[PDB]
RNA sequence: CUCCGGGGAGGCGGCAAAUAUCCUUUGAUCCGGAGAUGUCUGAAUGGGGGAACCCACCUACUUUAAGGUAGGUAUUGCAACAUGAAUACAUAGUGUUGCAAGGCGAACGAGGGGAAGUGAAACAUCUCAGUACCCUUAGGAAAAGAAAUCAAUUGAGAUUCC
RNA sequence: UAUAAUGGGUCAGCGACUUAUAUUCAGUAGCGAGGUUAACCGUAUAGGGGAGCCGUAGAGAAAUCGAGUCUUAAUAGGGCG
RNA sequence: GAACCCACUGUCGUUGAAAAGCCAGGGGAUGACUUGUGGAUAGGGGUGAAAGGCUAAUCAAGCCUGGUGAUAGCUGGUUCU
RNA sequence: AUAGCACUCUGCAAACACGAAAGUGGACGUAUAGGGUGUGAUGCCUGCCCGGUGCUGGAAGGUUAAUUGAUGGGGUUAGCG
RNA sequence: UUCUAACUCUGUCCCGUGAUCCGGGACGAGGACCGUGUCUGGUGGGUAGUUUGACUGGGGCGGUCUCCUCCUAAAGAGUAA
RNA sequence: CCACAAGUCGAGCAGGUACGAAAGUAGGUCUUAGUGAUCCGGUGGUUCUGUAUGGAAGGGCCAUCGCUCAACGGAUAAAAG
């Protein structure tokens, strides 16, 4: 399903509202997509599902932190 | 459960000693063409009337 | 983003001078192919720290 | 069916009488507590299947004939051990053992989605209503909870319910 | 509507202005410029519990005044009392 | 032109032998044919050599259970002196 | 409905259809193929109109969205009075 | 205009592996395009909820809908088509 | 005059004013048609209010502006068969 493996984001539930003020039930979704990582601590690809805000915050702490993170919560990387 | 109060009545009506005041239509707007007479006769309060007394008596039972 | 150059680079500049490229250039050609390093903290103190001299004799 | 305790003149459950064999003061029937046995289907878990059926494998003991007795054989997750590619180290993968889970069931709890009939004397904003319903999942309750909170003489002092 | 307008073949049994809360008026009882407690406690219809509510003052949109007040330059006039 | 598959005309039947038939005639009958068994498509959907046809004797939106005691300025009814 | 005819779309991960997606039909096909639309064996044939609506190809003038944020006008107060 | 390193391949080869799924590896062809998220303009009976007045010698069509003057109006006021 | 909401006539008092020598006359035009409630906003003033306090924003009061709401007491800002 839509979920970022980072920050877990998932689509949510809101409204079309019209001009009228017409509502209507939507969704917002999560900019995800996939993306290869080199983690050179084990000399490979990991292929991760995650948004760019998973990106940033790779980009902030390192990726050696952020999938020690993620396989600390039970995520088989 | 409780009664409930217009509440578009009770922005329209208040109480007095013996009944309830009011104010007065045609001063909104298109005053020009209206005499002066019309214009200082139509302003303030007036009192409203006992035959429509009953129907704000039970439309604001608490003021 | 900021990076430190780890090696040689044609324009950025040389041998751990720390310049700011658009995100992507760094994050998918100069970090995983060993051209530059993140320049936080822990990697500078690593940069300068021990290895500088290493970088450094390293030239070719 | 067994043991322990209670009880003391009858009893062999009911529809449901009747009869025969009988049991019982050497303590019956009956009552309470603790054990033993407990076919097949069903989460059903050795494989399959139109539920209560069809077909099996491995190990040990036993029989002499085409068997019997006892045990083991599901999946997933976790851990340990062994093994192990592309590919050199490794990794993926694979196997064994041990542990755990699945299913059912009233209401109450928490969370993920979420109408319309109706009212507005029409109807679209609004209402109905976060209701009905669907889904996931606890506990004896749950949730919340110890101020980046209120108040406005500078005062109160976590949460929950009336 | 005798109507050729509706309903009933007949009998027996069942079958339709309720309940809760709030409010106004009438009757009745207690107390009376006062009346009354709610939740809750309570070997519990008692006794406690006065927070709150209604009445005792009105005028003005309001600040404000108050047997007065609003309007107004006005102590005039006028409206609500 | 028989079996088999259809359904053009007429009488009968219409509280039927039958909630669509009998009888006498009629059309196709080696093909775009008829048929058994077992499967697939599910309701604003399916399928349709197309009639709004068919989807369990039900179809301009199947059936069942819930919202639900929907709403009805309409019709009926409303019991002793 | 039909064989026949015509227009039109589609260069293949085809157009098109189902589905939320993954994917599936088209098709294990490849413009002599596949989809949509109209006409309806065959004979003789199929005239005029591009003003309207649609489709196809141009053009870069006018108008216009989010985004961006130049200027101008107010609120507050250190200070000056 | 070049490039590769994000990203694409319903292209070839190798392995998991007894496998036209999938995953990993090696190539090849593309490539900052395509494509997806948020916002935003256009189009949008494909789909959905609804609206589409009253008087009236039946309804529809036609006419009318508010105000002023005269008559009907029966010597106060009022009085319908 | 009148269901309401509205509509009509008005002597007289105070202030300022115009024309008359003066007594005086003048609160639109001989009169009766020339019209639109409420809501929502705009503008000019204002000794009212101002969510800790001082301001301010916003609101109130007085004057005034925007409807062929003509189905003219006006069901929506927004509707044909
Ligand atoms: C990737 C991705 O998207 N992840 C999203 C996670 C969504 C989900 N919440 C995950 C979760 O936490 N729990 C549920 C996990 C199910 C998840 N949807 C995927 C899945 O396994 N589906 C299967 C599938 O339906 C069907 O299998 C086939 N072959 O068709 C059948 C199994 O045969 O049932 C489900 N499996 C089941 N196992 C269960 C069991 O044992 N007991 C209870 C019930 O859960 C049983 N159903």
């Amino acid at each position: 399903s839509k979920v970022c493996q980072v920050t877990g984001k998932r689509p949510v539930v809101g409204n079309n509202v019209s001009h009228a003020n017409n509502k209507t039930k939507r969704r917002f979704e999560p900019n995800l997509h996939h993306h290869r990582f080199w983690l050179e601590s084990e000399k490979r690809f990991v292929r991760l599902r995650l948004t760019t805000k998973g990106m940033r915050i790779i980009d902030k702490l390192g990726i050696e932190k952020v999938v020690a993170d993620l396989r600390a919560q039970g995520q088989k990387i | 459960a409780k009664l409930k109060t217009r509440r578009g009545a009770a922005k329209r009506f208040k109480a007095t000693a013996n009944g309830f005041k009011r104010k007065q239509a045609f001063k909104r707007h298109i005053l020009t063409k209206k005499s002066a007479k019309r214009i200082r006769q139509l302003r303030g309060c007036v009192m409203v009337h006992v035959s429509d007394v009953a129907s704000v008596r039970r439309m604001c039972p608490y003021i | 983003m900021d990076v430190i150059l780890l090696q040689r680079i044609k324009n950025l500049g040389k041998l751990g001078d720390k310049v700011s490229v658009k995100a992507g250039y760094g994050r998918n050609f100069l970090i995983p192919q060993g051209k530059a390093v993140a320049a936080t903290e822990a990697n500078t103190a690593a940069f300068e720290a021990r290895r500088a001299e290493l970088e450094k004799q390293e030239a070719e």
